[PDB]
């Protein structure tokens, strides 16, 4: 499917969604925040705060 | 393609008082029937032959005379669901 | 939901559970061969929901998604009124006469769709084995229930396109109107299978209680699509009148 | 200006199919609301084919005739409307036959009325219908006027009108 | 009977009196000699009619 | 005090402003609108008994004073059947005659009396900076709302008691034997969460509480009272507030539009301190009622309404409550929160019974339903009942609607007044109320912002 | 309606509870009287 | 003041004693049971159901009555109605004991005022 | 009159829907803005000229110098709004510049309804709705609103048309 970061995050233990599926294709499982969508979630609020360092 | 009401407008259904089929307030029209004889009817649903309506369990003299009178405006076709479910002959939604 | 009253239950949650009967309880109901007993409130609470989740490759076992009920403590038949003959040989008829005997659930599975489907236990009649001469923790009533369409011919799409209301064709586009194979809306009448395992008998006050397993189609939304296989998994009360 | 050249060849003596197939499917095409104007929108881009789609040939006349012979009259889309009830009135502007949208009170339906449609001229000419559906497809054709084969799949075209050079000026 | 109506209307007839009356001798400076004895009899009319009014709702 | 521009500072159209400092002109303007109030209530009490069909329902006849007066019990019988319409018009009287009293007073301190109380007297004289003196002035007032909240007491418990719209046997006028005092109870409704099935105090559903806190509010408004007549404000309360005349009236303005919002929402949800029988129903309980009425009919037609599901799927007739409950189906499930006598008896303890629904329902409530149906809170400005596609013949406009909309406006407009009052109040305190002065206009001492 | 020996002061009932309005409206006579100092 | 029964005054006393006599015979038969098997719910819906009317009925009784018994039947249907009100707080509250006390007293000055009932 | 009008361009041509009205709306209701937050922030900057509570009497139409700060204004509205005016002929240009175009970009929606070049439907999304019976949005819901305002109001509206719609063909939903 043209994944290209979604393996790398996989590669290193982040494996299911929000919406109870996994890349392991199994489904029911809980991540906890640490999901892929925790993840990005994450970068951008990073993204966020670093653009602000740097204007300061 | 028709769906399935508009076929049975097509048949005898859109033209009298089906006994399986017809809501309650197609009854109005005869005189003497809604809304107890009328309920009645709908109860004991569905029939083969119009005739049997006059086989009611626990109808009365006047309501059979009644029955025997309007025989002519009955119709009796398969009892679809899509006319019959959820008590839609007693309250299709129209007031 | 116990002995309280409604003051007591209000938003709660309470009014969607079925009540239970003991725990020091293994009765059994003594049944005359050929007499038919009345069922007065029967309840069915909905615990576990999957649904068959349909395969692209072929071939393959679909197995069964657990999903989760995205409406609320909305989910559970009460106050059924129905009854329970004893055949010739011995066997126990149970019929369902009438009640709050359908619920529509949605429930969400893994992937995001959302499945509605109309839980009931219509016209359910079930059958257990012969030479029961009473109804005790091994009664399964195993039987067959309707399942309506769960929009009525009532229903109007976003379209205003219904059964017995509403356009037979796409009004917003005038030179394609008659182009949709959704213009024809359909309610088929679906088909179930539910068995009643009864574990819990109290005979003394007639009540009985048990698990209850049910297979029956989602939501086609008027035959816009081919309906899923859901499965439910429960538990019911009832009481059985004796005299 | 068509019905005129119809009752002159009927007038002569032709039977409807001839009089109706004198009758040129330039005539025809512009007796279609699809090339009105006042039918397209402001963010319908592009041409008129990539509407309805490109124009193949003209269908031929319906007639619409009820169950009692009565010839029925399609009420044609005013300009206004971007949807119109499908209504049939007789020769003295009587309803006698529509598409209802609630049904359980429905007394002037295709259905119950027995509403067939014979065709002149045209793709159609000579053919009748009278499968209820087919009706109400070709009367809901006959409230754009004049009726015509399209093809839809050169333009990938949507269904909903453009509007001409004349309204775009 | 028609003692009532009568005490009513004179009742209403002073009370009209009264609400001219009063806001002018209260804004009268200078007419006040006058005008307060003017306005404690008339108070006192005013309740007297009153009681009566009271007394006759009762006898008829 | 001058009485124009150039000697008070304020306009003709600010011209009340003139009187912040003439204690006793102000008292005058008290007094006198104190009678503009009480004469409206003689006034109007008697045109509405002028205006009164007594066979007729209340609310049928635009009547807002009449159903006060018969929820406290006066005039009024079973099923608030109007007995004796003498003491309505008694209430009005006595209203109207006070109100000249007052007025004649209101004028004398306006026009004649004293411009102002301090060099007459301590007692009454006043000052807004006198701390002391406003705490007194509260006391005194705070002892005589307790004890008028123990004349609603007086009049439930002893003096033939209150409608109580939840009697059984029907609605009717009953003596309260046992108020609830129990703090619990009372205090637990200030707790109740201001949302859907909790209705903060709105809920307030029995006589026995209304009673029980209305006792709990005297004594608390006479203990408060005695409590500011014998202290002075204390170090954070004057940390804390302007103490000025305009600072006063924007506090009050404030509770004042809290007041009138609080009154708008209980008339239009509480129906036993407002009984539908002299109010009409509810909106929540016409709904509701309409509910009712289709579920009846239509079940004498014969319809199993238990087991009737609509077009969606849901039950046309029944449905759950998100939590559960048995409720009527339909748009009405939002009112599933509705309690009313009419309905309450086929409620079992899971929500509708459908053993009382198919057996248990008594021909007046098919009458009640059908009337309260009919007369849903809905209606044109000109008074033309019904949904507002509707045609003109029928004239009715609810009092709950006349009653919550006017006390809405009125709550919305004080609180605009508390604003600007209270921002007037301040500036006027820190002294630059009328406008920067040049000289020392202070953003120009100020670091620029970027 | 007012009991019976009343009804004939009715059409006076019928204009008393406008009076406030009066009140209201007598404030701006009295300004426009003294030229609204 | 005819202050004598009559064929003509009982026939427009009977629209009224209809609806009290079924009230009073539920009132033995099903209220009894329900304050018996201690069904508090029950209790109160049917004396705010079928019963809540029975104000109106018994002072149609009392206000339509003969010069005598005016007052008396007044008097007592507003003891009936104490009687039923006590019972609702007895309900309320699950006070078996103190209901079917009620309960006794209601019966007692119903049928006290039924007493007072030409033929 | 006008009120039919107005709900006769919604019906018929989903007039809420043009852009050109929407910027139409923009402008009158930034119009309104500018006409009540200029007047407020005005008369809450007055300097003091006078000694009356009453301030409007400490203006003189000859005078030179401004009555109110427009220092303390900006820096005022850049605290709270975070931007502010600091150019009084830029505001005043502004306050002209908002209605005016609105009115001007409204009308040139309104010469589009002229020859019912409309905005009147998302195409996506009607083709979405009618092969997706589960796809709405208040977009579509809308649109069945127009619907049924034409069928119930083209009869009285345009009685030259002698419409007649049977009450069958009338557009309606369940119970009403
Ligand atoms: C300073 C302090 C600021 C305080 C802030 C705290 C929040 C305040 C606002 C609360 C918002 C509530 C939203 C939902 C309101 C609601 O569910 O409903 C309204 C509720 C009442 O709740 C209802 O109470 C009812 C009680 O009736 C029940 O009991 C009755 C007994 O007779 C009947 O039996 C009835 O049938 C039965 O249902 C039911 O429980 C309903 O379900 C329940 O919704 O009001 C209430 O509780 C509270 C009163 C609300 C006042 C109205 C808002 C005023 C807004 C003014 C805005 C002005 C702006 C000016 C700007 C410039
Ligand atoms: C706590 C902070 C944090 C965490 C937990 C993560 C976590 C993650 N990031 Mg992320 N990221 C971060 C901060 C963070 N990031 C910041 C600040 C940036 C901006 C630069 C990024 C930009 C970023 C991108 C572009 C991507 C991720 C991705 C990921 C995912 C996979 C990472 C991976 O493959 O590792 C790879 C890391 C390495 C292989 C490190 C190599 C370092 C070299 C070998 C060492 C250099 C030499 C050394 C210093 C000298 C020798 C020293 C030695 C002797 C000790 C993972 C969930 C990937 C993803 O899945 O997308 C969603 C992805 O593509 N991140
Ligand atoms: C008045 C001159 C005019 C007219 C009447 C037409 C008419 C037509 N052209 Mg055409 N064209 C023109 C000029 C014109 N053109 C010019 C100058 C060019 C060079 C770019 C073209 C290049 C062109 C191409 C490539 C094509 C056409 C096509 C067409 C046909 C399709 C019409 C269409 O969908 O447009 C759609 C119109 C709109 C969607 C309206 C847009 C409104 C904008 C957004 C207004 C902007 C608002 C503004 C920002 C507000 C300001 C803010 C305020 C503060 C000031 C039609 C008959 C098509 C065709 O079918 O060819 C065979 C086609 O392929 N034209
Ligand atoms: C108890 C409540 C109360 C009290 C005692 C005051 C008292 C005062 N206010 Mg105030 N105010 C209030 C509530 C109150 N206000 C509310 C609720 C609002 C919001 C609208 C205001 C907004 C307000 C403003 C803007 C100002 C005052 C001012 C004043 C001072 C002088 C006002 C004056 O002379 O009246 C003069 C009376 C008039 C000019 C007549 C006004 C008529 C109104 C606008 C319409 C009446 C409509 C009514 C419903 C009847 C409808 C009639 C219909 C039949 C046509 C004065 C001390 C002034 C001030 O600040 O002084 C320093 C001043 O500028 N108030
Ligand atoms: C409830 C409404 C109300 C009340 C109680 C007052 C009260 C008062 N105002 Mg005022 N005012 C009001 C509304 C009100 N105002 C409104 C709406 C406006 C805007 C037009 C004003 C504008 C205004 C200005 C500019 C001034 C006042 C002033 C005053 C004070 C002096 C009165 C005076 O000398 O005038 C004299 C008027 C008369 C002598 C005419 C007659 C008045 C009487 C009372 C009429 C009563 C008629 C009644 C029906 C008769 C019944 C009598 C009895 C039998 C019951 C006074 C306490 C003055 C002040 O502040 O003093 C320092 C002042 O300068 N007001
Ligand atoms: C809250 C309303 C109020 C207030 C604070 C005042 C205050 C005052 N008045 Mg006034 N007055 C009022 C209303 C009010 N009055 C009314 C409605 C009228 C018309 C009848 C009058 C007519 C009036 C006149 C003619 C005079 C005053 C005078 C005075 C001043 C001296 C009071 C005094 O010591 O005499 C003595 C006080 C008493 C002996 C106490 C008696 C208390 C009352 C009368 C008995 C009823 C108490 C009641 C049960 C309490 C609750 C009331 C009830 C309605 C709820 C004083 C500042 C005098 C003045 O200004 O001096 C130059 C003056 O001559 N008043
Ligand atoms: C109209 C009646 C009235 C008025 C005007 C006052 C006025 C005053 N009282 Mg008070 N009081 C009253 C009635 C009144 N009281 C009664 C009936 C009692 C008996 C219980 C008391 C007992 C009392 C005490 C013990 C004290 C006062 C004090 C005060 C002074 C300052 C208090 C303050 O800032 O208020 C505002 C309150 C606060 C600033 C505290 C914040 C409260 C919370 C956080 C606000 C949240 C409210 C919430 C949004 C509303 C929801 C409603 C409900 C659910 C809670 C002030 C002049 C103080 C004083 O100085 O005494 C001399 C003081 O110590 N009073
Ligand atoms: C640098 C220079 C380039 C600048 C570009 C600025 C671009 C702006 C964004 C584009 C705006 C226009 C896009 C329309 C949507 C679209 O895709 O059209 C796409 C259309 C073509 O449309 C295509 O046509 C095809 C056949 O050729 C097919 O029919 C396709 O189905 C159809 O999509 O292109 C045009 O129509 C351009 C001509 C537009 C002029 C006609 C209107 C004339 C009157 C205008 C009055 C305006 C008044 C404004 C007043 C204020
Ligand atoms: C200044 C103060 C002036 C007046 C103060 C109020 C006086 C009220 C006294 C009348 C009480 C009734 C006496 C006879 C009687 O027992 O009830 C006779 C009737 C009916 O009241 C009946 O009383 C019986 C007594 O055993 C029983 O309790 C009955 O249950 C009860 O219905 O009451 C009336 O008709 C009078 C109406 C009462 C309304 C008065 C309240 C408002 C009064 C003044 C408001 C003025 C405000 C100015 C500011
Ligand atoms: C073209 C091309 C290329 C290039 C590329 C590039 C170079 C790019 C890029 C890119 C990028 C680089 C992108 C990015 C991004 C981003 C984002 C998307 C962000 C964000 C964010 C946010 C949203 C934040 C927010 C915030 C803030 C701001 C602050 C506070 C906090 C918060 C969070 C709120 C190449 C060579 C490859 C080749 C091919 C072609
Ligand atoms: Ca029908
Ligand atoms: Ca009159």
């Amino acid at each position: 499917q043209g994944m290209f970061v979604l393996p790398f995050m996989a590669r290193l233990g982040v494996t299911s969604s929000w919406n109870g599926w996994s890349v392991t294709g199994e489904t029911g499982l809980d991540p906890g925040f640490w999901s892929f969508e925790g993840v990005a979630a994450a970068h951008i609020v990073l993204s966020g705060l670093l653009f602000l360092a740097a204007v300061w | 393609e028709l769906n399935a009401v508009d076929a049975k407008l097509t048949t005898d259904f859109g033209q009298k008082i089906d006994l399986n089929n017809s809501d309650i307030r197609d009854f109005r029209g005869l005189r003497g029937f809604y809304p107890n004889l009328a309920s009645e009817i709908i109860k004991n649903a569905p029939y083969d032959t119009v005739e049997e309506v006059l086989d009611i369990p626990g109808l009365s003299e006047t309501q059979k005379s009644r029955l025997e009178a309007n025989l002519g405006s009955f119709t009796v076709t398969e009892p679809s669901i899509e006319l019959t479910s959820g008590d839609d002959r007693i309250n299709p939604g129209v007031y | 939901k116990s002995q309280l009253t409604y003051d007591d239950i209000v938003n709660t949650g309470l009014a969607n559970v079925c009540p239970e009967i003991s725990s020091f309880t293994r009765g059994t109901i003594e049944v005359e061969p050929n007499t038919k007993y009345f069922v007065s409130d029967f309840c069915m609470e909905p615990q576990e929901y999957f649904v068959k989740e349909e395969p692209v490759n072929k071939r393959q076992k679909a197995e069964y998604v657990k999903g989760k009920v995205l409406t609320r403590q909305t989910t559970s038949l009460e106050q059924i009124r129905g009854s329970i003959a004893v055949g010739a040989d011995g066997t126990l008829t149970f019929k369902e006469k009438d009640g709050i005997d359908f619920q529509p659930i949605t429930v969400l599975l893994p992937g995001g769709e959302e499945v509605p489907f109309f839980f009931t236990v219509k016209n359910f009649t079930g059958t257990t084995e012969p030479g029961f001469t009473s109804i005790n923790s091994s009664t399964d009533f195993v039987g067959d229930f309707n399942v309506p369409s769960y929009r009525g011919a009532g229903f109007l799409d976003p379209k205003a396109r219904g059964l017995y209301t509403g356009y037979d064709n796409a009004v917003a586009l005038p030179s394609a109107a008659d182009k949709f194979r959704t213009n024809k809306k359909e309610t088929p009448l679906g088909k179930g299978t539910l068995s009643l395992q009864v574990t819990q008998v109290d005979g003394s006050t007639g009540e009985i209680a048990g698990i209850f397993e049910s297979e029956q189609p989602s939501d086609t939304d008027l035959g816009a699509k081919e309906p899923l296989d859901v499965k439910v998994r429960g538990i019911f009360y009832g009481r059985v009148d004796t005299d | 200006e068509i019905q005129r050249r119809v009752d002159s060849q009927l007038a002569e003596g032709a039977s409807l199919s001839e009089a109706w197939s004198t009758i040129p499917e330039k005539l025809a095409f512009y007796d279609y609301v699809g090339n009105s104007p006042a039918k397209g929108g402001l963010f319908r881009t592009g041409a008129m084919n990539s509407g309805d789609g490109i124009a193949q040939e003209w269908i031929g006349h319906p007639i619409f005739k009820d169950k009692e012979g009565r010839e029925l009259e399609v009420r044609r889309m005013p300009n206004f409307f971007e949807t119109f009830p499908v209504i049939m009135t007789d020769a003295d502007g009587v309803v006698r036959a529509d598409i209802p949208f609630r049904r359980s009170e429905s007394k002037f339906s295709v259905e119950q009325t027995g509403v067939t449609v014979s065709f002149y001229g045209g793709a159609l000419d000579g053919q009748t219908f009278s499968n209820p559906s087919d009706v109400k497809k070709f009367a809901r054709k006959a409230q754009l006027g004049e009726g015509f084969d399209f093809d839809t799949e050169t333009f990938n075209s949507d269904g909903v009108f453009r509007t001409s050079p004349r309204g775009w000026f | 009977s028609i003692v009532f109506q009568i005490a009513l209307a004179a009742l209403v007839l002073f009370s009209f009196v009264m609400v001219v009356g009063v806001p002018v001798a209260y804004a009268s400076p200078q007419n006040w000699d006058r005008s307060k004895p003017l306005l404690y009899l008339g108070s006192g009319i005013w309740a007297i009619l009153v009681i009566v009014v009271a007394l006759l709702n009762f006898l008829v | 005090g001058g009485r124009d521009l150039p000697s008070t500072g304020f306009a003709w159209w600010s011209g009340n402003a003139r009187l912040i400092n003439l204690s006793g002109k102000l008292l005058g303007a008290h007094v006198a609108h104190a009678g503009l109030i009480v004469f409206w209530a003689g006034a109007m009490t008697l045109f509405e008994v002028a205006h009164f069909i007594p066979e007729k329902p209340m609310y049928e006849q635009g009547l807002i004073l009449l159903p006060h007066i018969a929820t406290l019990g006066w005039g009024v019988g079973p099923a608030g059947e109007v007995t004796d319409i003498f003491p309505f018009f008694v209430v009005g009287v006595l209203h109207l005659i006070s109100s000249a009293v007052l007025g004649l007073g209101g004028i004398y301190h306006a026009l004649r009396g004293p411009e102002v109380l301090e060099e007459y007297s301590s007692f009454f004289g006043y000052d807004w900076k006198d701390k002391n003196q406003m705490t007194n002035i509260i006391g005194y007032h705070l002892i005589l709302l307790g004890c008028g909240a123990l004349l609603l007491v007086f009049k439930a418990m002893f003096f033939g008691g209150v409608y109580d719209t939840w009697a059984p046997g029907g609605g009717d006028v009953r003596v309260i034997t046992n108020p609830t005092l129990n703090p619990a109870i009372i205090f637990g409704y200030l707790l109740k969460a201001p949302f859907g099935g909790e209705g903060w105090i709105i809920s307030v559903n029995n006589m026995e509480d209304i009673i029980g806190g209305h006792i709990w509010i005297g004594l608390i408004c006479i203990s408060g009272g005695i409590w500011h007549i014998l202290t002075k404000p204390f170090g954070w309360a004057r940390r804390a507030l302007i103490w000025s005349g305009e600072a006063y009236l924007s506090y009050s303005l404030g509770a004042l539009s809290l007041m009138g919002f609080i009154a708008s929402v209980f008339v239009w949800f509480n129906n036993t301190a407002y009984p539908s029988e002299f109010y009409g129903p509810t909106g929540m309980e016409a709904s509701q009622s309409q509910a009712f009425t289709f579920l009846v009919r239509d079940q004498r037609l014969g319809a199993n309404i238990a087991s009737a599901q609509g077009p969606t799927g849901l039950g046309k007739y029944l449905m759950r409550s998100p939590s559960g409950e048995i409720i009527f189906g339909g748009e009405t499930m939002r009112f599933w929160d509705f309690r009313g006598p009419w309905l309450e008896p086929l409620r079992g303890p899971n929500g509708l019974d459908l053993d009382k629904l198919r057996n248990d329902i008594q021909p007046w409530q098919v009458r009640r339903a059908a009337e309260y149906m009919t007369h849903a809170p809905l209606g044109s400005l000109n008074s033309v009942g019904g949904v507002i596609t509707d045609v003109n013949s029928f004239n009715y406009v609810s009092p709950r609607a006349w009653l919550a909309t006017s006390h809405f406006v009125l709550g919305f407009f004080f609180l605009v007044g508390h604003l600007w009052h209270a921002g007037r109040a301040r500036a006027a305190a820190a002294g630059f109320e009328k406008g920067i002065d040049r000289e020392t206009e202070p953003t120009l001492f100020m670091p620029d912002l970027d | 309606k007012l009991p019976e020996a009343y009804q004939i002061f009715d059409p006076l009932v019928d204009v008393l509870p406008v009076i406030p309005l009066f009140f209201l409206a007598l404030a701006f006579v009295w300004q426009a009287a003294v030229g609204f100092k | 003041i005819p202050t004598t029964y009559s064929p003509e005054k009982i026939a427009q006393l009977q629209v009224y004693v209809n609806p009290i006599a079924v009230a009073r015979d539920g009132m033995e038969k099903r209220l009894q049971g329900l304050i018996a098997d201690q069904n508090w719910v029950d209790t109160q819906t049917y004396i705010h159901g079928p019963l809540g009317q029975l104000r109106r009925d018994m002072l149609g009784l009392a206000s339509s009555l003969l010069p005598k018994d005016q007052d008396k039947a007044k008097t007592l249907a507003k003891e009936v109605f104490g009687h039923l009100e006590r019972l609702d707080a007895a309900a309320k509250d699950r006070n078996g004991s103190q209901a079917k006390i009620q309960y006794q007293e209601a019966l007692a000055d119903f049928d006290s005022f039924l007493n007072l009932l030409p033929q | 009159g006008i009120f039919r009008f107005i709900l006769f361009l919604q019906g018929f041509h989903n007039w809420t829907l043009n852009p050109f009205h929407m910027m139409g709306v923009a402008g009158i209701l930034g119009g309104a803005l500018l006409c009540a937050i200029h007047g407020a922030t005005v008369e809450n900057t007055l300097f003091e000229d006078g000694e009356d509570s009453n301030t409007f009497r400490a203006f003189e139409p000859t005078q030179a110098e401004e009555t109110y700060s427009m220092v303390t204004a900006n820096r005022f509205w850049s605290q709270i709004f975070g931007i502010a005016f600091s150019n009084k002929r830029w505001l005043h240009f502004f306050m002209l510049f908002v209605p005016v175009t609105g009115l001007w970009m409204s009308s040139v929606g309104i010469v589009g309804l002229a020859l019912n070049l409309r905005a009147y439907d998302f195409v996506s999304q009607e083709l979405r709705a009618a092969e997706d019976p589960e796809f709405e949005t208040f977009y579509t819901k809308n649109i069945l609103l127009n619907e049924g305002m034409r069928a119930w109001m083209a009869p009285q509206d345009q009685p030259h048309e002698n419409f007649i719609f049977p009450e069958e063909v009338l557009p309606r939903g369940n119970a009403l």
